[PDB]
């Protein structure tokens, strides 16, 4: 559910 | 010394926010003024501008038009909104560039950007503003204060606060070496609502700290109190955050035909 999550794991 | 290693940070910082952030302060000043010699953004001074230039480009980015049927006041919220959007995750993509950073406790990690996201998008904001009005679109276009504060109540004072702010912000002449380094200190704030371990943040910050410190000594020279004038700003901006989520909850008194982006939604949640 958190979207801010998703966003901060995925590979810069 | 570690003054070397203050300057590499914020070199290395500077880079980062070079290539999370299109539209540079440097950019912006740039259209704002004169030197474009090939920009030219398109003026929205009033509705009959607004209709000829709502972005004029036939459409390309995602979501096509048919957002119609809303009022003006409700599309121009939304596409503020749409912008915030975007920025999130720049903003994520820069502090995720922060030395240290991604190896703090996930869950502090959200909790940082939760917190700091809206900060750090007015902080920016008011490099893309002057006193009589605010580029959009990378620079694209450029809408009047007037405009903005023309529109029906309760939206025709949710910019006011801002160009306020930018007003006295811009007058500190920060530019983009510096602006990179005041991003992540706020990013790094030990005291956001339930942090989990609040000293690595604050360790990290501490360090953020020096290097402004160093940054603006050496990059402002005559500046007398700089420093000391930054770190207020950082509690006013904490401030607006808190105001315009105020302005936010008088217009879902009266329009159920808003609805708020998932993104927005989560962040805005439990907030303040
Ligand atoms: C007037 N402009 C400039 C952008 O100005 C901004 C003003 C406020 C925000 C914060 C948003 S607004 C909200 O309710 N929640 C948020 O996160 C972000 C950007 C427009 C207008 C239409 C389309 C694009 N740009």
């Amino acid at each position: 559910p958190s979207i801010l999550k998703k966003i901060l794991l995925e590979e810069p | 010394p570690e003054s070397a290693d203050l300057r590499a940070l914020a070199k290395h910082l500077y880079d980062s926010y070079i290539k999370s952030f299109p539209l540079t302060k440097a950019k912006a000043r740039a259209i704002l003024t004169g030197k474009t010699t090939d920009k030219s953004p398109f003026v929205i001074y009033d509705m009959n501008s607004l209709m000829m230039g709502e972005d004029k480009i036939k459409f390309k980015h995602i979501t096509p038009l048919q957002e119609q049927s809303k009022e003006v006041a409700i599309r121009i919220f939304q596409g503020c909104q749409f912008r915030s959007v975007e920025a999130v995750q720049e903003i994520t993509e820069y502090a995720k560039s922060i030395p240290g950073f991604v190896n703090l406790d996930l869950n502090d990690q959200v909790t940082l950007l939760k917190y700091g996201v809206h900060e750090i998008i007015y902080t920016m904001l008011a490099s893309l503003m002057n006193k009589d009005g605010v580029l959009i679109s990378e620079g694209q276009g450029f809408m009047t204060r007037e405009f903005l504060k023309s529109l029906r109540k309760p939206f025709g004072d949710f910019m006011e606060p801002k160009f306020e702010f930018a007003v006295k912000f811009n007058a500190l002449e920060l530019d983009d070496s510096d602006l990179a380094i005041f991003i992540a200190v706020i990013i790094l704030s030990g005291d956001r609502p339930g942090l989990l371990n609040v000293k690595p943040i604050e360790d990290i910050q501490d360090n953020l700290l020096q290097a402004l410190e160093l940054q603006l000594k050496l990059n402002h020279p005559e500046s007398s109190q700089l420093f000391a004038k930054l770190l207020q700003k950082m509690t006013d901006l904490r401030q607006i955050v808190t105001e315009h989520v105020q302005l936010l909850q008088v217009i879902k008194k009266t329009e159920t035909d808003m609805s708020l982006h998932p993104l927005l939604q989560e962040i805005y949640k439990d907030l303040y």
